[PDB]
RNA sequence: CUUGAGUCUCGUAGAGGGGGGUAGAAUUCCAGGUGUAGCGGUGAAAUGCGUAGAGAUCUGGAGGAAUACCGGUGGCGAAGGCGGCCCCCUGGACGAAGACUGACGCUCAGGUGCGAAAGCGUGGGGAGCAAACAGGAUUAGAUACCCUGGUAGUCCACGCCGUAAACGAUGUCGACUUGGAGGUUGUGCCCUUGAGGCGUGGCUUCCGGAGCUAACGCGUUAAGUCGACCGCCUGGGGAGUAC
């Protein structure tokens, strides 16, 4: 396993399986060594650019080290899937585990 | 028949054309006007003072529906296009704003070559 | 002129919009360290740091979008 | 070569240079060029641009003077923009456009 | 290319001790396990010459090695280069 | 023997490479909407093209192509070179610190590769661009340049090809010798400490001493001093040609 920060939103209007679909995907990460060192969720926030003619995205945020396998189909899943509307995978020299300026506003 | 009140113009400031256009406010562009049009043609469509007479033709159609302020796109860097912007306050019509808005791309067109003497 | 050394970060959270503004222009383009005074480095890590913000809709490409 | 007919190639490349690569803007604005007179041979260039600066010589004069102080680096510019052995010596003039 | 922990267990074996790096036993070692790290990468990446031009940089190392060692004891490169199954 | 050489551990920057993703402009197209009389071209027209409604505007889509600002002496590289974001793979550089190996070296004919663009091959793909060719604008050589088009080509994949003013028009390595100002990137110390003060590495730049050079200049990133190996030339034309 190895250090992530991964970032993405969901359409706003499907919120329902936002809070489960979360650790229903660190399912991935609970099962299968995911050392989540944070996860973060910011909520609907106004898109600075509209992206498909949507605003106010749901924003979330994760940090785990994770194997290189797990990451993969986690990301094809957002690929795949259709709820998520953008998605992000960026590699960390450590973990993160700070207030985020996001939430560091709160 | 509808007014709308709030103006809101196209120009197309290029160098060789300069053309004016009447917009509704939710886009639906209505009515326009063309210097090129009046008649002028090779340097004279392209003179500024073409570009600032050409604001007769623009002002009719917004005389129709009776629009007043001025939300207007300048695209392409014109000559003299300031000196159609002149043209424009001396007409009196009230002005909210101008908007520079050349587009600029990131290169990703291949351009033409350009002409030599 | 060493001002982001006074802050003390070597590496520069991207998550910073308050800095990423400062640093953008109300066209979005990115102001140079010619004026900024800021070193090489941060300026690199800036210029790709705006970029991954921009494309999760953090920073706006150019407010006409 | 052609004074008369090369004048006008010239002018579309000296406003693309003058809108869109500029760090020292005195004038601030969208200063647009009337008309240009190339001397024969275009050893000398006499640059007409009027000043979106509400045409008053105060604003004018902060980039009429601006125009010139960085004209070495600009002829560059131009001077590597259309393949020309003559890079043109640059004028400036603030034209009553309005009168 | 490696894992510091792959290059502690070859250096542990083939070195005398921890701290024995410069042996050439334990150098030709490293660099054959390199190799097959490269070669790996290769099978899909041909056209990744500028990979390649490493991959040279130390296949012709050992080579020079070899023969610093066939020349220095046959008898450690005769085990040489069949503990590392090369030159078979 | 250990300083040459090289390994280990600690980092560290980097448009290095290969792959796979992905974004946003732009341009074209297409969709609509509203909305027209033109449009674009020239020095002027022609040429183009419009009531099928074009031209313009929004809204949408498609496609292909390239990655603005940042961004520059700024890096990366043997060189050709490398410029959107992500991930996978992978080369090298460098600092610090200590250990390990112990001359394990340099150069290289022959050698094997590497390789700008166009070009050849197959099959791809097709924005935009543009040789060829095409319509209008001509006679000092108009054979035109200019505008209007436009295929190949331009992209991919795999192939060939192996040359460019592939240029620092400066072979490789090592050593030695005045300066100053930069940049860059390391890192030590000492100040709380940014800044600051001492450093000390790497790489890069501009002057510039001596010295050298026909001169031009070069100038510790020498064309100064030296060393080692390689490569090459011997008036010019014929001629990098006949064969
Ligand atoms: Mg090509
Ligand atoms: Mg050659
Ligand atoms: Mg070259």
């Amino acid at each position: 396993m190895r250090h992530y920060e991964i970032v993405f939103m969901v359409h706003p209007d499907q919120s329902e399986q936002v809070p489960g679909m979360i650790e229903r995907y660190t399912a991935a990460i609970t099962g299968a060594e995911g050392k989540i060192h944070r996860l973060e969720d910011w909520g609907r926030r106004q898109l600075a650019y509209p992206i498909n003619k949507l605003h106010k995205a749901h924003y979330v945020l994760m940090n785990v080290e994770a194997p290189q396998e797990v990451i993969d189909e986690l990301e094809t899943t957002f690929r795949f899937n259709d709820a998520v509307i953008r998605s992000m995978v960026m590699r960390t020299k450590h973990a993160v585990t700070e207030a985020s300026p996001m939430v560091k506003a709160k | 028949r509808k007014q709308v009140s709030d103006g809101v113009a196209h120009i197309h400031a290029s160098f060789n054309n300069t053309i004016v256009t009447i917009t509704d406010r939710q886009g639906n562009a209505l009515g326009w006007a063309t210097a090129g049009g009046s008649g002028f043609r090779g340097s004279r469509k392209s003179t500024p003072f073409a570009a600032q007479v050409a604001a007769e033709r623009c002002a009719d159609a917004v005389k129709e529906y009776g629009i007043k302020n001025l939300e207007v796109m300048v695209k392409g860097p014109g000559p003299g296009r300031e000196s159609t912007i002149r043209a424009l306050n001396a007409a009196g019509f009230r002005i909210t704003n101008i908007t520079d808005v050349t587009p600029i791309p990131h290169n990703g067109c291949r351009p033409p070559k350009k002409r030599r003497v | 002129f060493c001002r982001f050394t006074a802050e003390g970060v070597q590496e520069i959270d991207y998550k910073d919009i308050a800095t990423l503004k400062n640093y953008i222009t109300e066209s979005g383009k990115i102001v140079p360290s010619r004026i900024t005074g800021t070193r090489a480095k941060y300026q690199r890590q800036l210029a790709r740091a705006i970029k991954r913000a921009r494309y999760l809709s953090l920073l706006p490409y150019t407010d006409r979008h | 070569g052609r004074p008369q007919r090369v004048a006008q190639e010239m002018q579309k490349e000296i406003a693309l240079i003058l809108q869109r690569e500029i760090k020292d803007p005195r004038l601030g604005m969208m200063t647009t060029v009337s008309g240009v007179e190339m001397s024969r041979d275009l050893a000398y260039a006499k640059v007409y641009v009027t000043f979106l600066n509400d045409k008053d010589e105060d604003a004018v004069k902060a980039g009429i003077k601006a125009l010139q102080e960085a004209s070495g680096f600009i002829r560059s510019l131009l001077g590597k923009a259309m393949r020309l052995r003559i890079v043109p010596e640059l004028t400036f003039f603030y034209d009553n456009s309005l009168v | 290319s490696l894992s510091t922990e792959a290059t502690a267990k070859i250096v542990s074996e083939f070195g005398r001790d921890a701290n024995d790096t410069g042996s050439t036993e334990v150098q030709v070692a490293l660099l054959t396990a390199q190799i097959n790290h490269l070669q790996g990468h290769f099978a899909e990446h041909k056209k990744d010459h500028h990979s390649r031009r490493g991959l040279l940089r130390m296949v012709s190392q050992r080579r020079k090695l070899l023969d610093y060692l066939k020349r220095k004891d046959v008898a450690r490169y005769t085990q040489l280069i069949e503990r590392l199954g090369l030159r078979r």
